[PDB]
């Protein structure tokens, strides 16, 4: 597999290039429209992702099936993980998209959201006081997609996984950290790997019950909903 | 199903 | 504060010493099974093994600092995490096997015996699995499982308050530094650590995913579990 | 809370 041969930083530039766009929402909220418009934002958000996860080094190297697996288990985490990256210079707010800037409030006019944007919001504080970096950002999102599937089955995953973990080092150390603070800085943050994989769980609990109708979800979320149903 | 179609694209 | 100032190997004996007892199942092999007993012996088993629980994370260092409130809700969010990692660690040893108890051994065919369980038991099994082929120590073992009880619920949580967290988080890089002064003591390289401490939190994960299905689960029982159980509702 | 009594004992 090519991605074991790359180096630190081309991993990095790797990452930062396949990063997908930051889509824009359609042009007070109810239950319906907070609904319909995040589900439709979701949804264009899932093309794009479907396509940077082809160009995460060491995917391209997995059977059909196994691709389908992993994105099928990590869709939701990695919209989270994005939605908190891009909200954090945002403290209070979750940034869905730049014309689409929400706070707790309107969570409430979704039953049972409120609590799941609570921990979003957290987590995007979290990151910020935490002075998460671009380059760190996208190793996390990475390591979400070859990881939060890897046992619902695998040894090129786990040494693709390892030059993950060498990368978010190699950033580390170039930033200046001493050693206890670079593997004090590893364990930070990917503990909070584990706050977000039971955020999708949660939220995941909702959306395949809302589906049971509210709004006509697409087939593909569908699919992607039925995967965890 | 349709992620299959989406991979191969 | 007693846990800040602890050294690793302190942080070890400490964990090590407060380790629960491993309980024993109800299980009577000479009775045939089924949903309603399998799913008792495992409720019996769980509300027994609470009560140690309670009594251990007491002994996490860092844990009786918190308020009582606090330490309510580390345990309500982890509880089953818990006794997941329990269950795997005790399980390395036999594959294919989860060590519910010792006289208690259940492969996934058994776990067939209750609707949904065996997706979960395959889970943990894997992990067990994973578990052995990294050759896990006790001693890492001890660790992971007070990182489970102090990080699971800490973002779930007065401003105040605030600082509550942020001891959490000291304890949190303490057991980290604990971590990493195992595996250098192991032998292994310094990038060799960093993968290793990386791929063991990375399991946590995991866990946390396991801990979330069967929770689901669970909640569609002891008057402890019940209470545990209404804490994810 | 059941819990919050064995936490205190
Ligand atoms: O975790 S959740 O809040 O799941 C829920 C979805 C609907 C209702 C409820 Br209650 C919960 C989730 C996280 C965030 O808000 C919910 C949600 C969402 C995703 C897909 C949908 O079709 C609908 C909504 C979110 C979302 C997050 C990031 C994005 O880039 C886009 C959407
Ligand atoms: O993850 S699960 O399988 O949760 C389920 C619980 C009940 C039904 C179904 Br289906 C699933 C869980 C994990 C393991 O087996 C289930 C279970 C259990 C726990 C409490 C109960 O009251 C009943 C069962 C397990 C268990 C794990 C470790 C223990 O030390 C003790 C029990």
């Amino acid at each position: 597999s090519l991605a074991l041969s790359l180096t630190a930083d081309q991993m990095v530039s790797a990452l930062l290039d396949a990063e997908p766009p930051i889509l824009y929402s359609e042009y007070p909220f109810s239950e319906a429209s907070m609904m319909g418009l995040l589900t439709n934002l979701a949804d264009r958000e899932l093309v794009h992702m479907i396509n940077w996860a082809k160009r995460v080094p060491g995917f391209v190297d997995l059977t059909l099936h196994d691709q389908v697996h992993l994105l099928e288990c990590a869709w939701l985490e990695i919209l989270m993980i994005g939605l908190v990256w891009r909200s954090m210079e945002h403290p209070g707010k979750l940034l869905f998209a730049p014309n689409l800037l929400l706070d707790r409030n309107q969570g409430k006019c979704v039953e049972g959201m409120v609590e799941i944007f609570d921990m979003l919001l957290a987590t995007s504080s979290r990151f910020r006081m935490m002075n998460l970096q671009g380059e760190e950002f996208v190793c996390l999102k990475s390591i979400i997609l070859l990881n939060s599937g890897v046992y619902t089955f695998k040894d090129h995953i786990h040494r693709v996984l390892d030059k993950i973990t060498d990368t978010l080092i190699h950033l580390m150390a170039k930033a200046g950290l001493t050693l206890q603070q670079q593997h004090q800085r590893l364990a930070q943050l990917l503990l909070i790997l584990s706050h977000i994989r039971h955020m999708s769980n949660k939220g995941m609990e909702h959306l395949y019950s809302m589906k049971c109708n509210v709004v006509p979800l697409s087939d593909l979320l569908l699919e992607m909903l039925d995967a965890h149903r | 199903k349709i992620l299959h179609r989406l991979l191969q694209d």
